């Protein structure tokens, strides 16, 4: 991302997703999977909107659907379920999500909320902080706030985190 | 080597360590002296891997002889055994570790106190009223926990110490033929010669 | 890496860089070595241009080389900053791989050594400086003064000054130190070597620093008052 | 006098060996001109032969640096083919790192910082050329890019290098104050090339047969030199009219 | 003034002198041609006989880079050496990665980068010699002329050396006519021909002619050295022509 | 300025021939080779009398069989020293065996052209090495600074060269004994010298087969000094 | 080869005069004026588009350029040599700044960083000195807003307003009377437009000048949504067509 | 090849004397200049800023005073550039001194360090000097408070008040006539500002034209305390002490 | 005169002017000659002294059993160059077991003094060398110049007078050509076409060295009273 952005400067022209996918498995080639990134890129840029994968050994592949993870059997159930050719925005995120809940809900190793982010064509990219929140914690039957003094004390002292002082 | 001990009193700092020397199934030296002065008023016991230990302390030694000499001026114990814990946490992420664990025992003459420091090959220092490397700790903190007291005389020390070797000497498999103790105090390093 | 040949010979055979840092070296203030029977003292220089002077922390001229060897110098005195500390770390290597001190003339070999290098290595100038070297060899009680020069030629001296005016000093000691019967003590030694400077100093305020080095790490340097006392003792003697 | 040999400030603040380089920019003694159209961008340089000995398909300053990039040189040749192999170099790994082909204008960017560096670093001097970029890119359209031994560079609308830029340059602009545009208003890029080739004789003042010139044009996807007999037909149809 | 003193200097006239001074140094050589014939080319050069102890035929100065292009300089003789040892190192490089042994067009650009190399810095001397080369590659015959600057172009004949003025006006009336070209045994006899004439300016000392030749038909596009009885025809053809 | 390895336009390297100058102004050195050994003697000439004459070393040991002594910048001879000793060491170590005295000298000359923009300049000290091996017997070799060695029966080096050697051209006959090498150099030595030469201000030395290299003592000069001062008074 | 030049080609004179340094300054005298100033709510920095030739499109030539989404450089001087430092002034910005603390440098730290690499062509073996002066406008949480401008020498000056080039003793007088600590943003770009009108000859339009700001946050030129602690990048550079506007109301 | 333009900054003159250190002094005469004094119960550091503006952010500036670490500041006079980069070194040799031993770096080590750097740089490399005069104000529990200097020539010493740049000749015999040993902090800020106002090549010294500062133990208890002084806070020394 | 300051600079008139001066200090070496039939080759030296105290400089380097050569000029620089020779030599041996062509060994040598004219800081060898040797195409005799040009010679000479014995050779260059097989006659020859090159002096029993390899001899030295025959 960094390397990205002085690139755009350098050229003056908008970053294209080929060259994050170009830089990023060079990268990830050359340290021959010890680096473990598995990726998903995704964006839109002059040339038009893309999607890609990568992962850690550094081999990309194209598609109009893609999943990774542990839970992306699960996701991938849902996608070779539910997709379709000419998806609008609104059924892409719906069927993206779901591929995400399908993965919350199955997969041990996923869970929590669904975070989205959409990138249209000639338009800003909205970044869905928390899109879904389907397990939020039940209140609690009993409060464990204690009574103050509950708990021994030897010593106390005041930090000084100030500088030092004139005078 | 084997055993190293070290113990800070009121006015003082006593380390004691072993004189065997085994090479195998043999006791090669029995009056080996596991210590040396990096400054007139600080000395460092140790104990490791055969070769390492002796050379790491005689560079140890010459690092701080060079600095008094340069600065005319002798470095604090805190400030030595910071620059040797650094030169054994430098070492530990080496091609060939230095295996060696060291006492640094020394009194601070700005502050008029004894101060003992307790570093393994790793580079974990740790300031301590008694302090010991190897199998040593296992049956003399025992003792310490229970007789030490902080404004314990040198001589109260020294008879802490003997109780402490009595033990080892009852307890532990390997025959370590005695130690060689020493004392640092304000007059600096001195070696009691009946133990 | 730069390895530009600034130390090269001229059509007469001389070599003009080694020969200009001489010429730093008389700039340089003077500085005095006398042994005696049982002792070696350095006499050095101060210069009383420099008044204000904080003279607890202001660098002082004569260095330990280790316990039982000292250095002055004259000349260039950043330069011979490089030179101490070479020497002080030849000196604790010495101890280490020998398991002995070095002895004076080999500590002098080195220092030889380090400026000579200097006068035939690419992209580096010589040392603009001379130096004084003393002290006792290990479990030996015969006194060692040698002295070096840019070119790296040393060699010992019964007395020996170099500096400013070190020509006028030469011949102080050439005829006042008897070689058949040397300085038999310290006060005679430390009076001889403030003589030597008093031909030469102005005053004998702040202006002369004086070190005493006996056998077996002896070594101490004098306060203001205790050569004050020589400084008046001479005069005294000297109105008549 | 030794600024006037390397590349240090005279106290005129002046870099005598750059300056000195722009001199042997012309000591080919040749001109170029470049043009743009609506879907390409033309490039046209005079052609001297002079030996008879001479291979005249070999002689050439006019550079294939990428499918997309076209380069004409003025200035000696030696130079002119070492900036031609580096452009080259530069515009392949610029396409394996990045995933896309190298534009024209960053190309020239990056030749400029190259020549910035030879002004700046003692041991390494000016290469004595201007070099003229072209392409159709495929985000900026048509494009002219010219780079010096100043490290200087700029887009153009047209442009023209030579002894004889002068008389070029204002032929060129007189023709553009009319227009209003900023480029030629032509479909065809055969139009284009006969566009170039007949203002080059107006301002000039020369005739040119097919030998006498060397035509580059470029176009989407790719950049293509002309041959004597595509020349000659240009040039018959200038006649024509 | 002072701008003739250091190579990569640029004069006020936008002029490298020290690479001019090589080509002194090219003009004080012998004489030495190339002639592009119909399937190939074909090399000759004067070798000056300085004294009677020199071995005849030994002392060759063409030189083969490869096994089908062929080299021959005027100038410093130890300079053009060095080129081919480079020539020899660029082919081998180019036929390890790409199988192919290396076009002649492409070679050519090969010494010309490495010679004007050799005008960028003042840590360099320029080369002195011009080296006249070429041969027989998948798109046909080759001949290229390379000078001290990096200069080089493609040519129908070459000529360098004391006697390239001679040379040149010989070459130029083949070209003339010879507009359909010339065959390879006919080039071997015209080589030998231009040399001879060529001595007029060498004219001092005797000499001996060597030659060789790359050709589609006569050496199966492979650089060969004209010998024995081909030899002693075109000296014998070349001796006619100057009586 | 001027390249360091700049020929002249006599073919002279100048560095080389400037280092030259630098030798002749340096001490007298003289030696003398005969059947039963070679004889090295050099003035000390100390620029004081406070100056600590026996602390000037310009005769030095190589090997036990090779011995050395220097004339000009002697502050350069020190690395050439050590190299030598090194040379004469390792070979020993290599192959259980003293080393040739040619061989030894050979090793030295290697370094001396080893300058240029490697050491910034050429040495300014020419030795005399002096040796013994089974092969070639007791020699004498003059190395210079120019790489070149030649070796002598006898040769002097330093500030009274030119007329000390055209003495030991004279003097030097095939069947001289080693005492009368010995006053041989004291007596050419006095001659060239500034100062009057005594066992403080003159060393000699001598390489034998059976003892080996050995710097004579003061007492053992002094002796030899008055031996020749006798002698001369004879006739 | 080798780069054999490995001693300094900037020395001390006699006079205590670094040579090369003076002669960059000399040649920074020559170049085309530019200025900035420092409003309470903004900076701006201005030149003019000195065109080398009609037929050149001055578009494609960015004088004034963003350094950091907060901040932006413009220079008089050398072109060429302005361009390379904008280069590693953007790349050290992240290599020794961002890559570490996961944030764009303060204004006076990335000005310390290209003043630091301005220095070295003044010391380091085998180089001149840079031939250009820098106005670096920025801004930062902690600073505000700050304006600095950045010499051959390394040197480096905050200033509240200042020019550089070829008009600049008299502009630097202009600004003297017209600033004071209360401006605007849009006082301050009025007074830039006025000052460099003086030092310009022929047209003066938005198509022969340059100018920028260092302002308000802009979340429309972020080009992304969703993170609130993003809001924007301070640095723009004014159209055309909005520099008109203001010489309109001049 | 290139030795024809080396100009050869590591050389001796015939005299002996370094070329390149003579003639950075010689740059250094022409700095503002800056002066340093010593007391029993602190260290003042004050300096003048060369020929400002009024459009200048004096409060954002610092082309004199550095700090180096809580007990050391230096005073610079010389080319700003040069110093910095020393100063960057100084501060990280400060910081590997407190990580290896877990104390204070004693002032003179630091000073013998960035002077043994200034050193090289005469003596090997083919660089120019470092065109720059320090003035070293610190503290540590081994000497107290003390001041040194370092000049191109990578030489030091120590001193009771000592001044730097310009027109130290006539700073010098005005501090040599009104120091005294027994003096305290705020006599000595009156001295440095007197000696400053006397020895100035402007018409009158102003707050905006000055950098000051001060080393005390006037911090709360066993401790020192660095305070480099604000724009309003000269003024306000500058009113106290008589001279606007 | 400016333009011999160093061995990168060509003069106007296109000369290498410290290329020349090392020439020029081969012209004040020791005359030596070289010369050959089809079965031996032979070099003859003339040795030259300090004084009368002083040894005969040695002038003949063995390189193999099949190849050597004599020196005129910087005797290091021979040292350097045969020293080369040697490993290459040796290289050919231990890699191809093949002995070294002369021929191939002059290409060589021509290419390591190459370098030494064309690069800024070093300096051209100051030596000019005779190679003699005997390969698969029989007896060969080399000249190498440290301009970096080498050329096959039936017989030739260089150093200090070396044109004299260099115009009996171009004299007798039918003759001693035909002595095959008869090394003393071929010898015989040198010894007389450096005698040409002598003034004042006269070739004496420590004064001339000689050398000889062919079809079934290896290349030895003679030296001292070995070459008293010849005398
Ligand atoms: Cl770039």
């Amino acid at each position: 991302g960094s390397n990205i952005e002085l690139h755009s400067l350098y050229t003056s022209r908008e970053p294209r997703v080929v060259s994050a996918l170009q830089m990023l498995k060079q990268h990830l080639f050359k340290y021959q999977g010890h680096i473990g990134a598995y990726l998903i890129v995704a964006g839109v840029d002059p040339t038009g909107s893309h999607l890609f994968s990568i992962h850690a050994h550094g081999s990309t592949d194209v598609g109009y659907y893609l999943s990774l993870g542990s839970g992306s059997l699960a996701a991938m159930a849902v996608l070779e379920s539910h997709w379709k050719q000419d998806l609008t925005k609104e059924e892409a995120i719906k069927l993206a999500s779901d591929a995400i809940q399908a993965g919350i809900w199955n997969d041990l190793g996923s869970g929590s909320n669904v975070d989205v982010c959409v990138m249209e064509i000639g338009k800003d990219a909205e970044y869905l902080r928390n899109y879904l929140t389907p397990n939020v914690r039940e209140e609690k039957q009993k409060s464990y706030k204690f009574p103050r003094g509950t708990t021994a004390v030897l010593k106390e002292s005041i930090v000084n985190i100030c500088d030092i002082q004139e005078e | 080597m084997d055993i190293i001990l070290g113990i800070r009193v009121q006015d003082s700092v006593i380390l004691a360590s072993s004189k065997a020397v085994t090479r195998g199934i043999s006791v090669l030296k029995d009056s080996d002296d596991k210590t040396r002065q990096l400054s007139p008023h600080t000395l460092m016991s140790f104990a490791g891997e055969a070769g390492d230990t002796v050379q790491f302390a005689e560079y140890i030694q010459a690092n701080i002889q060079l600095y008094s000499i340069r600065e005319d001026y002798e470095l604090s114990p805190q400030a030595v055994s910071s620059f040797v814990r650094q030169e054994l946490a430098k070492s530990i992420r080496s091609r060939r570790p230095y295996q060696v664990n060291v006492l640094i025992g020394g009194y601070d003459k700005k502050k008029n106190k004894p101060e003992l420091y307790q570093i393994d090959y790793l580079g974990t220092k740790v300031e301590l009223p008694y302090g010991a490397h190897g199998y040593s700790g296992f049956y003399t903190f025992s003792l310490l926990d229970h007789h030490y007291r902080p404004d314990m005389t040198t001589e109260e020390g020294l008879d802490l110490l003997k109780l402490c070797v009595q033990e080892l000497e009852k307890r532990m498999p390997m025959d370590f033929k005695g130690v060689i103790v020493k004392i640092v105090d304000k007059d600096g390093i001195r070696q009691v010669d009946d133990f | 890496g730069y390895d530009r040949a600034l130390s090269i010979f001229s059509p007469d055979g001389h070599i003009f860089q080694v020969e200009y840092a001489l010429e730093a070296v008389k700039r340089g203030t003077c500085a005095v070595g006398v042994k005696g029977k049982n002792c070696v003292v350095l006499g050095c220089e101060r210069r009383s241009t420099l008044k204000l002077q904080d003279t607890r922390i202001t660098p002082s001229k004569v260095s330990k080389i280790d316990s039982h060897v000292v250095l002055s110098f004259s000349g260039l005195n950043a330069d011979s900053r490089i030179l101490i500390e070479k020497a002080r770390v030849e000196a604790q290597s010495h101890r280490l791989t020998l398991e002995d001190p070095v002895t004076v003339e080999y500590l002098t070999r080195y220092v030889a050594g380090v400026q000579q290098r200097y006068t035939q290595s690419g992209g580096v100038r010589p040392f603009g400086v001379s130096t004084l070297i003393a002290g006792f060899d290990p479990r030996d009680d015969e006194p060692k003064l040698y002295q070096t020069e840019p070119s790296g030629i040393y060699s010992s001296w019964s007395a020996q000054t170099i500096g400013r005016n070190s020509k006028t000093v030469r011949e102080f000691l050439e005829k006042n130190y008897d070689r058949k019967e040397p300085p038999a003590t310290v006060e005679e030694c430390v009076k001889l070597t403030v003589r030597s400077l008093l031909e030469v100093v102005q005053t004998g305020a702040k202006n002369i620093e004086i070190t005493v080095v006996k056998p077996d790490s002896d070594i101490v340097a004098l306060s203001s008052e205790e050569i004050n006392q020589y400084v008046t003792q001479i005069e005294q003697e000297k109105q008549e | 006098g030794y600024d006037r040999h390397i590349t240090i400030f005279s106290p005129e603040g002046r870099l005598y060996q750059v300056e000195y380089a722009f001199k042997a920019t012309n000591q080919t003694n040749i001109n170029s001109l470049a043009v743009r159209g609506k879907d390409c961008t033309v490039v046209i340089s005079q052609k001297k032969v002079p030996d008879k000995l001479l291979d005249p398909t070999t002689v050439s300053y006019i550079f294939c640096i990428s499918r997309t990039i076209g380069m004409v040189v003025n200035g000696p040749i030696p130079d002119a083919r070492n900036a031609a192999l580096r452009a080259k170099a530069e515009a392949a790994e610029f396409r394996y790192k990045y995933g896309y082909d190298m534009p024209c204008d960053v190309l020239a960017k990056r030749m400029a910082n190259l020549s910035q560096i030879y002004t700046q670093r003692a041991y390494m001097r000016p290469l004595g050329v201007i070099l003229t970029f072209v392409s159709v890119d495929e985000e900026l359209g048509p494009s002219i890019y010219k780079t010096d031994p100043a490290g200087y560079y700029v887009g153009y609308k047209a442009t023209a290098t030579g002894p004889k830029q002068q008389e070029i340059t204002t032929n060129l602009e007189n023709h553009f104050k009319k227009s209003k545009i900023d480029h030629i208003n032509e479909e065809s890029w055969e139009k284009v090339v006969e566009f170039a080739i007949t203002h080059m004789i107006d301002a000039l003042g020369t005739e040119f047969s097919k030998n006498d010139l060397e035509v580059g044009v470029a176009t989407k996807d790719k950049f293509f030199t002309l041959s004597a007999e595509n020349i000659e037909e240009r040039l018959v149809a200038i006649a024509e009219q | 003034t002072g701008y003739d003193l250091s190579n990569s200097v640029f004069s006020p006239d936008g002029r490298n002198f020290q690479v001019e001074y090589a080509v002194k140094a090219v003009e004080n050589g012998t004489t030495s041609i190339g002639i592009k014939c119909n399937d190939g080319v074909v090399f000759a050069v004067e070798k000056l006989i300085t004294s009677k102890l020199l071995v005849p035929q030994k002392n060759v100065k063409i030189q083969v880079v490869d096994r089908h292009i062929g080299c021959v300089y005027s100038g410093l003789i130890p300079d053009g050496r060095h080129l081919v040892n480079r020539g020899r190192e660029e082919a081998a490089s180019f036929k390890k990665l790409y199988k192919t042994p290396i076009p002649i067009p492409a070679f050519a650009d090969r010494l010309g980068q490495y010679v004007q190399a050799h005008t960028l810095y003042n840590s360099v001397r320029p080369f002195g010699v011009s080296t006249i080369f070429g041969g027989v590659d998948k798109n046909g015959a080759h001949l290229y002329m390379l000078e001290p600057s990096g200069s080089y172009w493609g040519y129908k004949g070459a000529a360098t050396g004391k006697g390239r003025q001679s040379a040149k006006a010989e070459l130029e009336k083949l070209v003339d006519h010879h507009p359909e070209g010339l065959s390879a045994r006919e080039a071997v006899k015209q080589a030998a021909k231009i040399i001879y004439l060529a001595h007029e300016d060498n004219k001092e000392k005797d000499f001996e002619l060597e030659i060789s030749w790359c050709s589609l038909s006569e050496t199966n596009g492979l650089h060969k050295f004209v010998k024995g009885d081909l030899l002693q025809e075109a000296i014998d053809f070349a001796q006619k022509e100057i009586n | 300025d001027r390249g360091v390895s700049t020929f002249s336009p006599e073919g002279r390297l100048f560095q080389v021939e400037y280092s030259l100058e630098a030798i002749k102004l340096g001490s007298t050195a003289i030696g003398i080779a005969t059947k039963e050994g070679v004889v090295l003697g050099v003035e000390k000439r100390a620029t004081s009398p406070l100056l600590e004459s026996d602390s000037i070393e310009k005769i030095v040991e190589i090997d036990r069989h090779i011995g050395c002594a220097m004339s000009g910048l002697t502050a350069d001879a020190r690395s050439m020293i050590e190299h030598a000793r090194t040379a004469a060491v390792t070979h020993n170590l290599y192959y259980d065996e003293d080393i040739n005295v040619e061989s030894l000298t050979q090793s030295v000359c290697d370094l001396a052209l080893r300058f240029g923009e490697l050491m910034s300049r050429p040495f300014g000290v020419a030795l005399l090495i002096a040796g013994h091996d089974a092969d070639d017997g007791y020699q004498l070799f003059h190395a210079e600074p120019s790489g070149t060695f030649y070796r002598y029966n006898a040769k002097a080096i330093g500030s009274g060269s030119e007329g000390a050697q055209a003495e030991l051209l004279n003097e030097w006959h095939s069947s001289l004994t080693l005492k009368e090498a010995e006053l041989l150099v004291l007596k050419i030595l006095k001659q060239v010298m500034e100062e009057k030469l005594d066992e403080n201000n003159a060393q000699l030395s001598c390489i034998t087969k059976q003892d080996g290299f050995k710097i004579y003592d003061n007492e053992k000069t002094a002796e030899l000094i008055k031996e020749l001062k006798e002698k001369e008074a004879a006739e | 080869m080798t780069d054999r030049y490995s001693f300094s080609l900037t020395t001390f004179s006699p006079s205590g005069k670094l040579g090369q340094i003076d002669y960059a300054l000399t040649a920074v005298k020559q170049g085309v004026t530019s200025l900035g100033i420092k409003a309470t709510n903004g900076v701006v920095i201005a030149t003019e588009k000195k065109s080398s030739s009609p037929l050149a499109m001055s578009e494609t030539l960015s004088k004034v350029s963003l350094l950091t989404p907060d901040i932006g450089a413009v220079y008089s001087g050398m072109g060429p040599d302005y361009r390379v430092l904008v280069d590693k002034s953007r790349k050290v910005a992240h290599t020794s700044y961002k890559r570490i603390y996961g944030e764009y440098p303060p204004t006076k730290l990335l000005v310390s960083e290209v003043a630091k690499i301005m220095q070295e062509a003044t010391q380091s073996g085998g180089v001149r000195p840079f031939g250009v002066s820098l106005l670096i406008a920025g801004h930062d949480e902690f600073n505000g807003f700050s304006l600095y401008q950045v010499d051959p020498s390394g040197s480096y000056f905050p200033w509240k307003a200042t020019a550089i080039g070829k008009g600049s003793v008299a502009a630097k007088t202009f600004l003297e009377k017209r600033w004071n600590d209360e401006l605007e943003l849009e006082d301050a770009i009025h007074i830039a437009l006025l000052t460099l009108k003086e030092s310009v000859e022929g047209e003066f339009n938005g198509d022969t000048i340059e100018l920028a700001i260092i302002g308000d946050e802009n979340p429309d030129l972020l080009g992304y949504t969703g993170i609130p602690t993003d809001k924007g990048p301070r640095f723009r550079k004014l159209t055309s067509q909005e520099i008109n506007d203001r010489l309109e109301a001049l | 090849g290139s030795r024809r333009y080396d100009s050869r900054t590591t050389i001796f003159s015939p005299e002996g004397r370094l070329y390149q250190v003579e003639y950075a002094l010689e740059s250094i005469s022409h700095a503002g200049t800056a002066i340093g004094i010593m007391a029993s119960d602190g260290i003042v550091l004050a300096a003048e800023r060369k020929v400002t503006s009024t459009l200048l952010e004096q409060d954002t500036s610092t082309e004199k005073l550095y700090k180096l670490n809580d007990k050391i500041a230096v005073a610079v006079a010389g080319l700003t550039a040069d110093a910095e980069i020393l100063i960057n070194t100084a501060r990280i040799h400060a910081q590997n001194y407190l990580k290896t031993y877990n104390e204070d770096i004693p002032v003179e080590i630091l000073v013998r360090r960035l002077s043994d750097i200034k050193q090289g740089y005469t003596q090997h490399g083919g660089l120019r000097p470092f065109g720059v005069s320090f003035i070293y104000a610190g503290y540590d529990d081994r000497y107290g408070y003390q001041l040194y200097t370092s000049n191109p020539s990578g030489n030091y010493t120590g001193w009771k008040a000592i001044s730097v740049g310009a027109n130290t000749s006539a700073a010098q015999t005005l501090l040599q006539m009104d120091y005294k040993d027994d003096m305290k902090v705020d006599d000595a800020i009156e001295l440095a500002l007197k000696t400053l106002s006397k020895t100035t090549d402007s018409s009158a010294l102003t707050y905006d034209r000055l950098e000051f500062a001060t080393i005390r133990k006037g911090a709360n208890d066993g401790e020192v305390y660095q305070k480099i002084f604000k724009p309003q806070e000269i003024k306000d020394i500058l009113v106290k002490t008589g001279i606007t | 005169n400016n333009y011999d300051g160093d061995t990168v600079t060509f003069s106007p008139t296109g000369r290498l002017f410290q290329v020349e001066y090392a020439l020029e200090a081969i012209k004040q070496g020791s005359v030596t000659v070289g010369l050959r039939s089809n079965t031996h080759a032979v070099l003859v030296a003339l040795k030259r002294n300090a004084d009368e105290l002083s040894s005969y400089q040695k002038k003949i380097i063995k390189c193999d059993e099949h190849m050597g050569l004599s020196l005129a000029g910087l005797a290091p620089d021979a040292r350097v160059l045969s020293n080369y020779l040697r490993q290459q030599c040796n290289y050919s041996s231990l890699v191809f077991n093949r002995k070294l062509a002369v021929e191939r060994a002059g290409h060589l040598l021509c290419d390591k003094a190459q370098k030494n004219t064309q690069s800024y800081g070093g300096r051209p060898y100051g030596v000019g060398l005779l190679i003699i040797g005997y390969d698969k195409s029989g007896a060969h005799l080399l000249e190498f110049q440290p301009s970096g040009n080498v050329t096959e010679l039936y017989g030739t000479a260089i150093g200090a007078r070396s044109q004299g014995a260099k115009t009996y050779l171009e004299r007798t260059l039918d003759t001693f050509i035909k002595i095959d097989g008869n090394p003393d006659e071929l010898i015989k020859a040198g010894v007389e076409a450096i005698s040409q090159s002598l003034r004042d002096e006269s070739l004496t029993v420590d004064n001339l060295s000689i050398a000889i390899v062919g079809k079934d001899t290896p290349f030895t030295i003679y030296d001292g009273e070995a070459v008293a025959k010849y005398i």
